[PDB]
């Protein structure tokens, strides 16, 4: 698993 | 080794507060359960930041390790560029991604 | 007695243990005066420091600073809340009043 980007 | 600081992860969607002890040396913050301060949330990088403490009586140094979602100082509001050292102050509020924490120096 | 629509948590700190306050429909004033909705009895908190207004049952609360001396800050994203600007509160979000971190939580209640 890679890091989940934060968006909106 | 007795802890010489604490990292408080405030309560939130993930449940009640979690408190992590900080020791002399390298205290890695990340998602990996290997990390000294394991914040097992998808938006935290696997190796997110490191809090380095040289002595009980020396300010810890926080550095972002090139995390995806960043490390911020809440007040005064600042983004910590990757690799830049920041001296932590007692009661300082830090964001790792969208997770607010507070650092507390212990005694002694 | 009506049912609170949300709550404000003042985290434990050097000032003492955690305190939690109900937030109701309408106006809820945060300040150091003991008759504020949210009474934070600390000298660095203004007498009328901020207000959280809940316009209607299922509307996000609006936080406004009342021109406090030591300010109100939004934690994520981190930025000072200028007096008068309405900030929509999000569940679990942290706010600083002066240097005191606080958290807003929406309660799961009917009208």
């Amino acid at each position: 698993v890679s890091t989940q980007e934060l968006y909106s | 080794m007795e802890p010489i600081g604490q990292l408080r992860l405030f309560s939130g969607t993930h449940g009640p507060e979690r408190d992590f002890p900080l020791y002399l040396g390298k205290n890695v913050v990340g998602r990996s359960p290997d990390c000294s301060v394991a914040l097992p949330f998808p938006s935290i990088s696997k190796q997110h930041a490191v809090i380095e403490i040289s002595a009980w009586n020396k300010a810890p140094i926080l550095q972002d390790c090139g995390s995806l979602n960043g490390t911020q100082i809440v007040k005064p509001p600042r983004v910590l560029p990757p690799g830049v050292s920041h001296r932590l102050r007692d009661q300082e509020l830090i964001l790792f991604a969208d997770f607010p924490c507070q650092y507390h120096r212990l005694d002694v």
